[PDB]
């Protein structure tokens, strides 16, 4: 999944502050 | 005179025990609307809707175990009922006498349906066949096999082409009445289907299951027209409006929901009932809804036309 | 030696995984 | 429902001030609203919202698990 690996940082940012 | 959804009458302690079925029929010659209810207290009761009031006319007995289904004829003044002991009884609504009885063994005769001509009774069976009994004959003329499990609900299309059946595994089966051949076998749901119905034009098939979902099918192609949700528990009964643009459903969550088939959205919900609402039906012209449930109550709801 | 057929089971069924709304 | 919709509206309204932060705030609020729709038995809207989240944020595990839970609730265990 090429697009998935680019979104790892964004999802980590989302979850870091939940 | 603006018309809005709202309760109009409420008969408390209608039966000793839970009311498990209802049926609304309109008779032209008598010009009096009739309601037939069956209950787990082994009693059938015939009420007349007049002057915005329910008045008991007959109280018919004979069923051994709970009465599971009660139906009326669209033209004749006849009614039918089935009990948990698989006994079927025909009642003359004019005099309140038992026309005849059919002993369907220990397993057959779960739920009843009147054919459009009111010349037959269709009932699902434990083995997986829909047996057909002559109203005048009183005998099993033949049966259509599904090769499935317990059939919980049965329906007759108003035009008489097909009779539908819903199984305990969620599978739907549509038979052609003319040739008695299994037209379609659809996946349907994964939980038991306790009630399915046809549209007044026989174009749509609406089925209800324990998963809380109401599925619409186009019988012509047997394709899934849509899925409706909003009930918090089992859906126990569905019934189409005469206007053909609406239908009503009931559920274990103590609510009766009226859905619009066009917009596929629940247009109203009644929370009056205090227990499982087992039956819901429309009147002849679609301006009333009758509902019955485990709280032993009969509720009438007005509806705009 | 006749009675209602019912096997009594002492069950310990865990709750489903919680999925409450998240706080930011 | 009112507050979740207001939160989504507010995050959208003030997104220009900081798009990156408000996008993540809206993602969490959107998941909350989908979970609410599940609560209100609007499983079609909840499923559509979960899929919308998953389409843009394929790393949101909770959305996958909610779709699976809804499928299991439907009775489709596969």
């Amino acid at each position: 999944r090429s697009f998935v690996d680019a979104e790892v940082d964004v999802t980590r940012d989302i979850v870091s502050r939940e | 005179m603006t018309n809005q959804y709202g309760i109009l009458f409420k008969q408390e302690q209608a039966h000793d025990d839970a009311i498990w079925s209802v049926a609304w029929g309109t008779n032209k010659k008598e010009n009096s609307e009739t309601v037939v209810t069956g209950s787990l207290d082994d009693l059938v009761k015939v009420w007349k809707w007049r002057d915005e009031r329910l008045d008991l006319q007959w109280s018919l007995e004979g069923h051994q175990l709970g009465v599971v289904s009660v139906d009326i004829s669209h033209t004749l003044p006849i009614a039918a009922s089935s009990s948990l002991d698989a006994h079927i009884r025909l009642w003359d609504l004019e005099n309140g006498k038992q026309i005849k009885s059919i002993d369907a063994g220990p397993v057959d005769a779960w739920t009843l349906a009147f054919s459009p001509d009111s010349q037959y009774l269709a009932t699902g069976t434990h083995v997986g066949k829909v047996n057909i009994f002559g109203v005048e004959s009183g005998k099993k003329e033949y049966s259509l096999d599904t090769r499935g499990k317990f059939i919980l609900s049965i329906a007759y299309s108003p035009d008489g082409k097909y009779l539908a059946s819903g199984a305990i595994d969620g599978i739907i089966n549509i038979f052609d009445i003319a040739t008695g051949k299994l037209l379609h076998t659809l996946e349907g749901h994964a939980m038991p289907i306790r009630s399915l119905t046809f549209s007044p034009d026989s174009q749509l098939l609406v089925t209800a299951s324990d998963d809380g979902y109401i599925k619409i099918y186009d019988v012509q192609h047997a394709n899934l027209a849509g899925t409706l949700s909003g009930h918090a528990s089992w859906v126990l009964n569905v019934a189409f409006c005469p206007d053909d643009t609406h239908f009503v459903s009931s559920s274990s969550d103590k609510s009766v929901k009226v859905w619009d088939v066009g917009t596929r959205t629940c247009v109203h919900t009644f929370f009056d009932h205090q227990d499982q609402v087992w039956g819901v039906k429309y009147n002849g012209n679609g301006s009333k809804i009758v509902s019955v449930g485990d709280d032993q109550e009969i509720h009438i709801y007005d509806c705009p036309i | 030696r006749s009675g209602v057929v019912c096997r009594v089971k002492y069950c310990n069924s865990l709750p489903d995984i919680p999925f409450d709304p998240k706080f930011i | 429902k009112k507050y979740f919709l207001a939160s989504l509206d507010r995050a959208k309204a003030e997104a220009e001030h900081d798009e990156h932060y408000y996008n993540a705030i809206s993602v969490t609020t959107s998941y909350n609203l989908a979970r609410l729709y599940e609560a209100m038995c609007e499983f079609h809207e909840a499923e559509k919202l979960y899929k919308n989240i998953l389409r843009e944020h394929p790393n949101y595990v909770d959305c996958y698990l909610r779709l699976g839970a809804m499928a299991r609730d439907k009775g489709n265990f596969y």
